[PDB]
């Protein structure tokens, strides 16, 4: 098998992770 | 059941089990929930080396990944970051010495360069 690639563009998905940073929002 | 299936139907079966809990962690709000559901890809991911192993660009994704965790103030991250860190650093120790494809450096090297930057906000049992 050659496989030249694939998994780079399953990378830039997990680039979208949140969870604290800043979140400047609120009611 | 880390090694329980064929190294190919593991990648298909991790890419979905990942994709998915990924959408999820964007899905769900408050970061106690976000904090769970982090956690876990970490630890599923902790668990399959061997895919790590045979994807350095999806390896060196998830273990920036980690670095940005260890400056996560939300309870518990931390922990879960160092400690997936580990063991991904034993499980795959050569791929960060050798040269991997795509890049001109041993990985090891820009993180010698950086110790401070990254364990900054860690505490001395992670340190």
């Amino acid at each position: 098998g050659s496989a030249s690639g694939n998994l780079n563009e399953l990378a830039l998905k997990l680039a979208g992770l949140d969870i604290n940073k800043t979140e400047g929002e609120e009611c | 059941i880390s090694g329980a299936m064929h190294e190919e139907d593991e990648k298909r079966f991790l890419v979905t089990v990942i994709k998915d809990l990924l959408g999820l962690c964007e899905q769900k709000r408050g970061k106690d929930n976000k904090a769970i559901i982090a956690s876990n890809i970490m630890y599923i991911v902790g668990q399959y080396p061997r895919f790590l192993r045979a994807h350095w660009k999806f390896l060196k994704t998830v273990v920036n990944k980690l670095f940005e965790f260890m400056h996560e103030t939300h309870d518990g991250v931390q922990d879960m970051a160092c400690d997936t860190f580990i063991k991904i650093a034993q499980k795959c120790r050569r791929h960060f010495v050798q040269v991997q494809v795509g890049e001109v450096m041993p990985f090891i090297d820009e993180i010698l360069n950086n110790i401070n930057t990254i364990i900054c906000d860690l505490q001395p049992q992670q340190v």
